[PDB]
């Protein structure tokens, strides 16, 4: 969605992947708080009681059995944790019935969207511009760092394809609320299998180097409704 | 070369001078622990 | 008399003068740090006018310096120097000239260095220099040549004292010692050497063919001509992961050899782990591509890398838990060396922690390049170094010294660095579950009060450093007060409920090296005799 | 690797042989009380008697306020209380109506 | 040879700093290396001697 | 586009797509620049050259084509 | 070994000697790779080059 001050909690899904990948990874840190707290109730029970500790014992070394044994729970336990894990990727990494492909390709310090899938008037493909808003361009109504030129339309409901690449320096294809980030060499060519559920407005930015006017290259993304979207794309 | 005890010789300066009681020399190691971001900065913009 | 500062044959001169130049390099970084963070305090120009190339050229200075100028060279050179050829037994070290050389090649770094940063093109695309990112038409000037050279030249010094520890280890081992019960600081410096060796020559092949491609301009890694950066990114991942590794494992060896000295009882599976950091060391050539699961490798690829980076993961468990036993059972004394190893090992928990939350590959899609990512390392990387190295000296002052060190100021200390790490650490969860944009002068003010609290830390930090450089006066200035009267700890460990008075005043030390009672430095021409033990 | 322990008592009773000076006695009382095991009655009457060839009443002070907190047990004290009364019923070292009022 | 005991006999007889062995490529190396080393360091900083002074004001 | 178009990834399932394009235009082009009446063996997989693959290469292979200069490292015949 | 490498260096390597004075007739099909813009360069005199070798670019 958008960042917002003092938060406390993920925002909305945008994605079914997203949501899955938040649950397990929300299990998994389930599992790492309690071992923590395990690891934690070990120190403070330790410290506690050897603060005043009579004797030194000196005399204890291996214990094979239960040596082995706390050798093997940690095996058998990142087994458990990534079985989930193993699904989860098997799931994701595979493209199931994708519809469309939106690609980007931003330039050096700002970013480039191109819609090819869709047709503007007869053939012709729909592509436009957008570019950040400094303090100057700061007018009653923008916001600062978070407001481009042009928002970016997606298609709700259909399976989406993030055909993603780049110009002269490596520009990151962020989006956390569709769960979806890329970063996309010059010249190489990279695409992702997503789709959006809900409609709302999400915003983005460019977690990776570009140069000068790296840190003013925002992505401001956008859901409509299907008839506005499609009329949208033909008007555009 | 094999005449130092270990004892306050092994520091490399020295602690006699009266002009630099380790007054003077640590004073400029206050200075030059600030001096080099401070001129970094003030070579293209202002601190 | 200036031979001995410039010319040092012996090895303690080069140690303690390699950690004037870390903890040098370190209170610089440590003031640019929190410039740094004054300018992400509040979002704007508050302090300095924008500058986005100026924000990145002190990025990197920072990211560059801590990493080349702090941790590296003190924390191994002075206790490798100073532990592995002396408790061994050996009368002096060989290759002197080899140290002044790498000494009297540094200047040319710091000074090239220097000269690059203070430059008005300057490089500034952080500790990744992965072309186009790194090309010459964004940062000119000769500021990417100063930095490949210095780069080189630390490469070379770090591999030849490597070589030299090695061969060291090799030859210079006494009659009266087997290898399988080497104590766990030899082989961590072992091991660590060996890393070193195997890990280093390939980042400097890489940085030698980046400054071929500056300088020659010819078409290796850009993109236009058919380059392929990304062999040039591997390489750099299997530097620094291994270099990871290097700057780990020494702190373990150090926390290992505090503990071993003060609880009075053996490490719990002292050889199962040798044997255990000798497969990290065999096995740490096959988790190094754990960071590229976005870059377009195949999914059975992924399988691969994360099988691996979650099957090498047990040893770091395995040595919390050694630990822990070895702190069971036994006398644990309110000191420093105790608070410092605690505080270390619960940090590195919650780092461990956050790293196998990125271990799994699926969720990395949606976690990567995040802000968890960068706090993860940023926690892993502080507490270990920073502590590792606050342990050393607060526990090898006195044995190189011989001057009582203040436990008040030393406790408070520990409390202001502690504090300070905590607030800024512990907001980093919500940070990250909501996704600040990394490396932004100009920063959304959502996390406003987050970053305050970070710059409230950071100078926190700062006037910890305050107060480091004052102790070193004050026990420059007070040690023969120290050893007068108690302010200052005069034994490292308390006596047990079994000690007659005289009986612990002339059994003070029962460690596994003479080095506690070795005598403060003697002159160059140390054990003349070769150690003898059974 | 569950060692014989009997080995090391019969250490201590041939340094105890060979003993010259109450530091051998503290290095056997800390090597004995730094075991898990338990000394019965007999190896504390040798550790008191080895502590009182030199005569050294401090010395019993420690062997029994030692015994009285070596090992937590589960918190063993009926049978603490009997042995420390026979091991002082044998000599003699009236020391706890001292210490403990205050 | 005929110079080799000499030169062992003069130096075990006159210990001495710069080992007395390179006297004229001293003179040549060491008051060069001062002067044309100054000459050729100085002027690099010192050219920006007339822009020092800079305020960072702009009106 | 009801989240079906061409059903399951079968050209290239994987999310790196480089060498992807060319291969698509390739066989395209031999069909289309061979006789100029029928293109019925090649009309099956527009999208594969549409959508899949980014329209912006293709373009600019028309162009290098059109100018009669052409970039890639491909063969006349 | 040598004496086969020097007979094939002396017959295949020596068709490059007349590349100076060539019709522009059967020049390669050359693309973006070759006649793009560059770094300016002020040092020297002569034609502006590091090194006088003006046969790397054919076109004036
Ligand atoms: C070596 C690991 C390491 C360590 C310890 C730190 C420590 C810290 N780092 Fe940094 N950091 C990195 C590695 C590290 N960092 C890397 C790789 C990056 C990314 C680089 C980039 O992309 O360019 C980065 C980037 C980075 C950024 C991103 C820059 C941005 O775009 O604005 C920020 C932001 O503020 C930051 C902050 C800090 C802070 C506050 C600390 C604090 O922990 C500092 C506290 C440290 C001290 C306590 C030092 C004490 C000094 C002494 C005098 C030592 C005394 C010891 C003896 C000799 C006895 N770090
Ligand atoms: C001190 C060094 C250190 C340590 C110890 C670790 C520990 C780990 N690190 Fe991390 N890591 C770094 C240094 C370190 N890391 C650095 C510098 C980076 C940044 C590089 C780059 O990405 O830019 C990084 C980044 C990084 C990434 C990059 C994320 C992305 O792709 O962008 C990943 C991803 O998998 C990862 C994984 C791990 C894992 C799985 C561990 C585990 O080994 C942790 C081990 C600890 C535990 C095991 C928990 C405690 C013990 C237990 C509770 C036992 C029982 C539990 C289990 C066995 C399941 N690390
Ligand atoms: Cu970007
Ligand atoms: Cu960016
Ligand atoms: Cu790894």
């Amino acid at each position: 969605d958008v960042p917002t001050p003092y938060a406390c909690y993920f925002q909305d899904s945008a994605t079914p992947n997203q949501e899955g990948i938040l649950e397990l990874h929300d299990n998994i840190m389930f599992y790492l708080l309690v071992i923590l707290g395990l690891v934690s109730w070990m120190l403070y029970t330790i410290v506690m009681t050897y603060s005043k500790n009579p004797i030194a014992y000196k005399y204890i070394k291996h214990g094979q059995t239960i040596e082995v044994i706390w050798t093997i729970f940690p095996a058998v336990i990142l087994l458990i944790i990534a079985f989930p894990s193993f699904i989860l990727l098997y799931l994701c990494d595979e493209v199931i019935s994708p519809a469309m492909t939106i690609k980007a390709i931003g330039y050096q310090w700002y970013w480039k969207y191109e819609y090819s899938d869709f047709i503007n008037d007869s053939g012709e493909t729909v592509e436009f511009e957008s570019y950040v808003i400094p303090d100057e361009l700061l007018e009653e109504g923008q916001l600062r760092l978070l407001d481009t030129d042009t928002s970016m339309v997606v298609p709700v409901d259909t399976h989406i394809r993030f055909v993603v690449t780049a110009a002269d320096v490596i520009h990151d294809f962020a989006i956390p609320s569709l769960g979806i980030k890329v970063d996309a060499t010059p010249g190489r060519l990279n695409q992702v299998s997503a789709l959006i559920q809900r409609e709302g407005v999400f915003y983005g930015a460019c977690s990776e180097l570009c140069g000068t006017g790296h840190a003013n290259m925002p992505i401001k993304i956008e859901a409509v409704s299907l008839p506005k979207f499609l009329e949208w794309l033909n008007e555009q | 070369v094999h005449f130092k005890d270990g004892v306050y010789e092994n520091i490399p300066f020295k602690v006699k001078g009266r002009k630099t009681p380790y007054a003077l020399s640590h004073f400029g190691f206050f200075a030059i622990g600030f001096a080099v971001p401070f001129v970094a900065c003030y070579v293209q913009l202002k601190k | 008399m200036v031979q001995r500062w410039l010319y040092s044959t012996n090895a303690k001169d080069i140690a303690v003068l390699y950690f004037m130049l870390a903890i040098f390099s370190g209170m610089a970084g440590t003031a640019m740090s929190l410039i740094i963070r004054l300018e992400l305090a509040a979002p704007g120009s508050q302090y300095l006018h924008g500058n986005s190339q100026l924000f990145n050229v002190l990025v990197v200075g920072h990211a560059v310096l801590m990493i080349f100028f702090l941790v590296m060279p003190a924390l191994i050179g002075g206790f490798g120097n100073y532990l592995l050829p002396l408790m061994i037994g050996a009368t002096d070290t060989a290759f002197p000239r080899i140290n002044n050389i790498a000494f009297w090649v540094l200047p040319m770094g710091l000074v090239c260095l220097v000269t690059s940063t203070l430059v008005e093109s300057g490089a500034g695309t952080g500790w990744t220099v992965y072309p186009p990112l790194s090309s010459i038409q964004a940062h000119s000037g000769p500021s990417v040549d100063l930095a490949i050279f210095a780069l080189h030249l630390t490469s070379i010094s770090s591999l030849l004292g490597a070589i030299n520890f090695i061969v060291t280890t090799l030859n210079m081992r006494t009659n009266g010692m087997t290898m399988h019960k080497l104590p766990l600081f030899v082989w961590s410096i072992f091991i660590t050497a060996f890393l070193l060796l195997l890990s280093l020559p390939v980042l400097s092949a890489g940085i030698t063919m980046l400054l071929l491609d500056r300088n020659f301009n010819t078409s290796f890694f850009e993109v236009s001509g058919g380059g392929d950066p990304i062999l040039y990114e591997h390489l750099f991942w299997f530097f620094g992961h291994p270099e990871v590794y290097i700057l780990i494992i020494p702190g373990f060896g150090i926390i290992s050899h505090v503990v071993s000295t003060y609880s009075k009882k053996p490490v719990f599976g002292e050889i199962s782990m040798v044997y255990a950091m000798a497969s990290i060391g065999l096995l740490g050539f096959l988790v190094w591509s754990h960071h590229m699961y976005i870059v377009g490798l195949d999914a059975d690829t992924r399988a691969y890398f994360t099988s691996a980076t979650m099957i090498i993961a047990i040893p770091t468990g395995i040595k919390i838990f050694s630990w822990l036993a070895t702190i069971h059972g036994g006398s644990i004394r309110l000191a420093t060396p105790m608070l410092y190893a605690i505080a270390f090992l619960f940090l590195f928990t919650m780092g461990g922690l956050t790293g196998v939350a990125l271990a799994n590959a699926s969720l990395d899609v949606a976690f990567h390049d995040t802000y968890y990512v960068v706090g993860h390392f940023h926690y892993v990387l502080s507490m270990g170094a920073i502590f590792s190295l606050f342990a050393g000296y607060y526990y090898w002052s006195p044995q190189i010294l011989g001057l009582n060190y203040n436990e008040k100021l030393a406790q408070i200390q520990f409390w202001l660095i502690f504090i300070g790490a905590n607030v800024i650490f512990f907001p980093m969860h919500f940070l990250g579950i909501n996704g600040m944009p990394r490396r932004i002068p100009d920063y959304p003010d959502a996390f406003a009060g987050w970053n305050y609290v970070a710059s409230i830390g950071s100078f926190i930090a700062t006037l910890s450093l305050f107060l480091f450089i004052y102790i070193l006066y004050d026990q420059l200035v007070n040690g023969l007060n120290n050893k007068v009267n108690n302010k200052s700890v005069i034994y490292n460990k308390a006596p047990d409920f079994v000690e007659s008075n005289t009986i612990f005043n002339l059994n003070t030390v029962k460690s596994s090296s003479i080095e506690f009672l070795l005598t403060s430095p003697p002159a160059v021409h140390s054990f003349n005799t070769p150690a003898v033990q059974s | 690797d569950e060692e014989t322990f009997e080995e090391f008592t019969a250490r201590y009773e041939k340094e105890f042989d060979e003993a010259y000076d109450l530091f051998e006695v503290q290095r056997v009382l800390n090597n004995c009380f730094s075991y898990d095991l338990v000394p019965a009655p007999a190896v504390i009457e040798k550790a008191l008697r080895a502590a009182r060839r030199v005569n050294d009443l401090p010395t019993a002070i420690r062997v029994f306020e030692a015994l009285k907190y070596k090992v937590e047990n589960e918190d063993q004290y009926k049978a603490y209380l009997d042995e420390l009364k026979d091991v002082r019923q044998e000599l003699g070292v009236p020391l706890k109506e001292e210490l403990f009022p205050s | 040879a005929n110079k080799v005991i000499q030169l062992q006999k003069i130096f075990q007889s006159s210990t001495k700093p710069l080992w007395w062995r390179h006297p004229r490529s001293a003179l040549y190396l060491y008051p060069f290396y001062a002067i044309f080393a100054v000459a050729v360091v100085t002027p690099l900083l010192y050219i920006p001697n007339a822009i020092r002074g800079i305020k960072a004001k702009k009106a | 586009s009801p989240l079906h178009t061409v059903g399951f990834d079968a050209r290239f399932p994987q999310q790196n797509q480089t060498k992807h394009c060319w291969q698509s235009y390739v066989d395209y082009h031999k069909c289309v620049n061979m006789k100029g009446e029928d293109f019925a063996p090649c009309k099956v997989f527009w999208k594969t050259y549409n959508a899949l693959c980014p329209l912006d290469w293709i373009e600019k292979w028309d162009d290098q084509r059109e100018k009669g200069i052409f970039a890639g490292d491909i063969n006349s015949d | 070994t040598a004496v086969n490498t020097y007979f094939v260096e002396k017959e295949h390597a020596e068709h490059r000697e007349h590349l100076k004075h060539v019709p522009d007739s059967e020049w390669p099909r050359d693309y973006e790779f070759m006649n793009i813009r560059s770094k300016p360069f002020f040092w020297g005199d002569g034609d502006k080059t590091l090194f006088w070798n003006p046969v790397v670019n054919r076109h004036i």
